[PDB]
């Protein structure tokens, strides 16, 4: 998780490049072919209606201030 | 050889491949199933180069190509495949003339503006010198009729492991100006056992212009979910890399997706430099 | 590869003659020994062969029942014994080397080495 | 049985010139079974060509052969005094080895 | 047992008794198809010094069908015969003739000192000595471009650190066995799910239906009951598979 | 699945190879198939519970 | 290893001379053939080389454009052809064997075998 | 270009004695590229020493060499009548082979 | 864990070996890592119950 550079004796930290699961949110194809995509535990600045939530970056879904009963769960209180 | 100069110079046209270019990937019968296959396919809704006039320059041949023609009077004659096309390397010539279909893999010195002319056939100006023959085939003789479109012909040309594989489909078309929307699968026509390095190809057309157009697309390594009906005919397909819904459909091995959230892939940032 | 034959012989009709052929420079048993006759002023005639490993033989119909071929691997030597001689047998007798019938290439179809001929007068 | 026929019975030419000898057969002969021999006076025959066209070891490139079916030839590109000898064609078939009558050069 | 009713024999002999063999850097390839392949003739022969099969056993070859057989041929030096095998390294394995690690086929070789050696030396047989990188399986390289050993461009000229990539085997009748010429034929057996065109000399039997049998259909084997089908195979389809993706 | 074997089909391994080689290829299929079967059974025991 | 050269030659100024060198006892194409000149009373001068496998050459600047070197592997022979001769070219011409430039050890830096010199008088 | 200089031009000594010949160079020479040759009157030169110090095959142990940089020597431990010949130093560099003028023993 | 491989690090196997050899070493890591992952999942299914 860290390396000393061989030419200049600088200590560098190494982290993995951002990654995470990709989940597709969809009404069934009986209703619509429109989908939204969740990049799980990924920032919306790393991925490229963009909503950043605890579950990840949700793209294609419009965020509203109206609560409703849960339909398709996203996570962390978001449906 | 003859150089044709009376030609208007316009930029290339482009069209939508829609869901065309799907072929039977194998020689096995299966039915009432959805089969997932990794092969070279024309991606769905891809960018297709569109040619009309007497338009037919040399085009790249990459992993393989998709070719389609719309005609009312049999203008299309065939194709030239090779690496340089000037007798320095082996090249493949496929031509359908008034009396038969000829396939030859002789070393040809091609014209820089090869063509056939025609209503009766007369001119044949495709190549000059031709020696170093490795493969040849000539079809049983027949008489071809030389006089909106009516006939749509689709071809897929792959060059894999020593075989030049030709897949094809013929259907009616009824438009004046475009490539149809809809689905059909191309059955294999012939597997030619010819070990030719193909990187470039050119289209042969049959002074005046006739009524015809053709389209060229390129195949890519893609995963397709193919739907086989009761009689083993491919009737539909999903391009798994087209969009997130298609990816979900491939993941679930179904053409129908229920309401819900599905984990279909994994996101990863790619490195841009080597340090 | 050398094939060395015995010296000239003179026989009376009804007699028998034995002509040896000593081989060297190769594996004796790896080849067939053939004999070929050449009457004065005539062409070459094949007589038969002996396979030293098994002492197997084959004879031309012309000499079948008249000639016996034997060999001795301990001295890598082939023998022709032609009995019931007649004046028509005056000839030069050559021994010749050819491959066995199992040679993948048809080495059995021709003779690559010949000994000096032995003249037999009857 | 098969008749092996060579022609001409005698060839006449000068040193430095080219010669061609032929061998005809009553019946078709696999090229693999046709061979040529050279016999100098007082000497045993020696192999020149085997398999219709292959040179025997030690044979000059001046000698070549060809043929198929019933028709075979031996060609000497340039003759030397040593080539004015008797040439034989030989063939294998059935279970026997048959020689032609020989042609003198 | 059912095989295509073909009688013509495969032109193997035409590969093995060819007057001229290629140099290994420029090896020949013959495609063999649509014929009956009797491999017992080649295997049971006393004339070959090497007959090694990889991927198949030599005694089961006549029971097999292949879509295609390639016969590659060349001359190499005796000591280098071991390089004509899967997983090998060396000048021949790396720059002249490379076999894949999953190679299915047989490597056949014999001493050809009596054909290929000359007293002054036979210099018509070449091999590649230098190459920028190793060959891919079944790749040929017949170029003569000068090899750059150093950092300085050669511009087509030989000299210090600029080498002619090929070299000859000085084949002489007086060379030791490891330096004598060997003729090598490599038979590559292609197996893909397509009609088989090259089959061993198997006899076919009558087709039996509605009974439990051991079957062999053009190389496809198993045990089962054969019945008339109502499946609509397309003209190019040779067999079918179930949901389980089994025949 | 091949599980590292030259073929997923046991009959094809046996039609091409002799025992000294066939056994190696078969062992790869046995290991994989046995592992797959064990996985199935374990899941059925948990599911049955 | 032997290198055998042609006999002595006498030429008029402006003429051309060809000196052969037949090699034996080694793989001809595995070595470079070099030529070295020695005028009477003088030391040795390198002229150039020929690589038989490719017929590649290099010449000393002194003879560049004057000498052509060729070879024929079928007879394992090297040739020197020196044109536009002058009286200053009277010399003994030697052929010499050296390793190719790819020799790991510097075998190309020296000549291990020499033929008998050929005297050329101009 | 580089000047190859040997010294002395002539050496004079008796059979049974030791001799040392030297070769100097204008420029530094890798030891791997320096060689010595012996030329008897009427004969082609033959290699004695290569790589500055290694004996050529067939060369007596009486001959040895050494040196580096610009300074190389050839030493004959004991001379025989055959050693009263001309000795040359040779060097490779650039793309050329350069000889010294030779020293007579 | 090496699981019999020359290295537990996949990048090190690939940096040193070519595919004909690397695949053997990788197969050892796959077998072990797959087995470890299967063990984890089985325990989680039982624990989840
Ligand atoms: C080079 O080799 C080929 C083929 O050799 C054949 O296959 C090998 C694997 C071995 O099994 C060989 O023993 C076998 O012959 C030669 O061509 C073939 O030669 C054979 C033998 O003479 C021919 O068989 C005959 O055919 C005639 C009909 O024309 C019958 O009457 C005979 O009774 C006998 O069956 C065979 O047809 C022929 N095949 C072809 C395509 O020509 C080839 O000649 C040979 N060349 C040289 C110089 O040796
Ligand atoms: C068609 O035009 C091409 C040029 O686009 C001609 O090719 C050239 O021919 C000249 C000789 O007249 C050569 O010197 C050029 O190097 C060629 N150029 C190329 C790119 O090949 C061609 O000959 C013409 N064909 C006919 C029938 O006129
Ligand atoms: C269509 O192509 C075929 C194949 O090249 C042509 O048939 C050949 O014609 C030549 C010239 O007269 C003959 O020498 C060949 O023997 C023919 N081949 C065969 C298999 O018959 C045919 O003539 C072409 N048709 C037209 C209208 O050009
Ligand atoms: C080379 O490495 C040493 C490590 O001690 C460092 O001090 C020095 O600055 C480096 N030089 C360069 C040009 O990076
Ligand atoms: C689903 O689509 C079918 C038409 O194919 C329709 O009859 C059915 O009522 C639809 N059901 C729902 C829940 O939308
Ligand atoms: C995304 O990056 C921004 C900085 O541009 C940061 O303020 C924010 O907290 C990050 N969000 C997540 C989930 O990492
Ligand atoms: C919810 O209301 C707040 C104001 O209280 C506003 O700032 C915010 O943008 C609104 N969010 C959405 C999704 O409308
Ligand atoms: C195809 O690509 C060209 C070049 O970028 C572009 O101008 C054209 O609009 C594209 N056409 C389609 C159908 O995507
Ligand atoms: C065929 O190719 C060979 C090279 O393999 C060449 O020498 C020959 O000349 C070519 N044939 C013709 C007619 O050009
Ligand atoms: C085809 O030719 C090109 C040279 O234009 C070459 O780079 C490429 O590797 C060749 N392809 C094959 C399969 O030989
Ligand atoms: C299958 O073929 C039959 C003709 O035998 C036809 O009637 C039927 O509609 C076809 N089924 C499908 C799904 O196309």
């Amino acid at each position: 998780d860290a390396v000393r550079d061989p030419q200049t004796l600088e200590i560098l930290d190494i982290t993995p490049c951002s990654f995470g699961g990709v989940s597709v949110i969809t009404p069934g194809t009986n209703t619509s072919n429109q989908v939204a995509v969740l990049y799980q535990d990924v920032n919306c600045t790393e991925v490229p209606n963009v909503f950043q939530t605890r579950a990840g970056c949700l793209i294609g879904a419009e965020h509203v201030n109206n609560s409703y009963e849960c339909d398709i769960p996203i996570g962390a209180g978001i449906c | 050889c003859v150089n044709l100069t009376t030609r208007t110079q316009l930029p290339p046209a482009y069209t939508n491949s829609f869901t065309r270019g799907v072929y039977y990937p194998d020689k096995v019968f299966r039915s009432s199933v959805l089969h997932s296959t990794q092969d070279l396919f024309l991606p769905f809704f891809s960018n297709v180069t569109w040619f009309h006039r007497f338009d037919n320059p040399v085009l790249p041949f990459n992993d393989g190509v998709y070719f389609a023609s719309t005609e009312k009077s049999n203008i299309i004659r065939g194709w030239i495949f090779g690496t340089t096309l000037d007798s320095k390397t082996q090249s493949l010539l496929i031509v359908n003339n008034a009396t038969n279909v000829v396939i030859k893999v002789c070393e040809f010195q091609f014209c820089n503006d090869p063509f056939l002319g025609v209503w009766m056939e007369s001119e044949f100006r495709v190549y000059s010198s031709a020696n170093n023959c490795t493969f040849e085939y000539v079809s049983q003789p027949f008489l071809m009729d030389l006089e909106n479109f009516k006939n749509l012909r689709e071809f897929v040309f792959k060059n894999i492991d020593g075989y030049f594989k030709i897949y094809s489909k013929h259907t009616p078309i009824n438009l004046v100006r475009d490539l149809p929307q809809g689905f059909s699968a191309l059955e294999p026509l012939v597997d030619l056992p010819i070990g030719i390095n193909i990187t470039r190809f050119q289209t042969l057309l049959a002074w005046t212009a006739g009524a015809a157009a053709y389209y060229v697309g390129y195949l890519q390594p893609r995963t397709f979910l193919l739907k086989y009906n009761e009689n083993g005919t491919i009737t539909d397909a999903v391009d798994c890399a087209l969009d997130p819904l298609s990816e979900t459909k491939c993941t679930l091995k179904s053409f129908t997706v229920e309401k819900g959230i599905y984990q279909t892939s994994n996101f990863r940032v790619q490195p841009t430099e080597s340090i | 590869v050398q094939l060395v034959q015995s010296g000239a012989e003179v026989k009376k009709p009804g007699a028998s003659v034995k002509v040896s052929c000593k081989a060297s420079g190769y594996t004796f048993t790896g080849y067939y020994m053939h004999w070929v006759r050449q009457a004065p002023g005539q062409g070459l005639e094949w007589m038969g062969w002996i396979n030293p490993i098994s002492s197997g033989t084959s004879y031309a119909q012309t000499f079948q029942g008249r000639v016996t071929m034997t060999s001795d691997t301990s001295i890598t030597t082939a023998y022709m014994e032609l009995s019931r001689l007649r004046s028509d047998d005056t000839a030069v007798y050559y021994c010749a080397r050819a491959a066995p019938f199992y040679d993948f290439w048809s080495g059995y179809s021709y003779f690559d080495y010949w000994g000096q001929g032995t003249l037999v007068t009857v | 049985e098969i008749v092996m026929m060579q022609s001409p019975g005698t060839l006449s030419l000068s040193p430095g010139e080219r010669a061609t000898l032929s061998c005809r057969a009553s019946q078709s002969v696999s090229s693999s079974y046709l061979a040529w021999y050279q016999q100098k006076p007082g000497q045993a025959p020696r192999l020149l060509i085997y398999g219709a066209s292959s040179r025997a070891t030690g044979i000059p490139d001046r000698f070549s052969g060809s043929g198929s079916g019933t028709d075979f030839t031996l060609t000497i590109s340039r003759l030397e005094p040593e080539d004015f000898a008797v040439y034989y064609c030989q063939q294998y078939g059935s279970s026997a080895w048959t020689f032609g009558q020989g042609t003198k050069v | 047992v059912r095989f295509p009713n073909i009688t013509n024999l495969c032109p193997f002999g035409e590969v093995f008794n060819a007057t001229r063999f290629a140099s290994v850097y420029a090896w020949n390839r013959k495609r063999i198809s649509n014929c009956v392949a009797d491999y017992s003739v080649l295997y049971n022969s006393a004339s070959f010094s090497t007959f090694k099969c990889y991927g198949v056993s030599p005694t089961k070859l006549n029971d097999l069908c292949f879509t295609n057989v390639y016969a590659d041929s060349f001359v190499i030096r005796g000591d280098e015969v071991r390089q004509i095998a899967p997983g090998q390294t060396g000048k021949i394995a790396d720059y002249n003739y490379k076999l894949p690690d999953d190679f299915t086929g047989c490597v056949i070789a014999w001493n050809s000192n009596n054909l290929d050696s000359k007293v002054g030396g036979n210099y018509n047989y070449l091999y590649r000595l230098f190459r920028k990188s190793n060959l891919k399986p079944f790749e040929r390289d017949i170029s003569t471009e000068i090899y750059q050993a150093g950092s300085t461009p050669c511009n087509g000229v030989e000299g210090f650190n600029c080498y002619f990539p090929l070299q000859s085997y000085g084949f002489q009748p007086t060379n030791g066995v490891g330096y004598q010429p060997y003729r090598v034929v490599v038979l590559s057996f292609e197996l893909l799910h397509a009609p088989a065109t090259v089959c061993g000399p198997k006899k076919s039997t009558n087709l039996v239906k509605n009974k439990c049998v051991n079957f062999n259909f053009n190389g496809l084997t198993g045990t089962g009951v054969l019945t008339e089908s109502n499946k609509k195979f397309l003209p190019f389809q040779q067999f079918g598979r179930d949901i389980a993706d089994t025949t | 699945s091949n599980f590292g074997a030259i073929s997923s089909v046991l009959n094809d391994i046996l039609s091409r190879l002799d025992p000294p080689e066939a056994e190696v290829q078969i062992d790869r299929l046995i290991t994989g198939r046995l592992q797959s079967l064990q996985t199935y059974v374990t899941q059925q025991l948990i599911r049955a519970a």
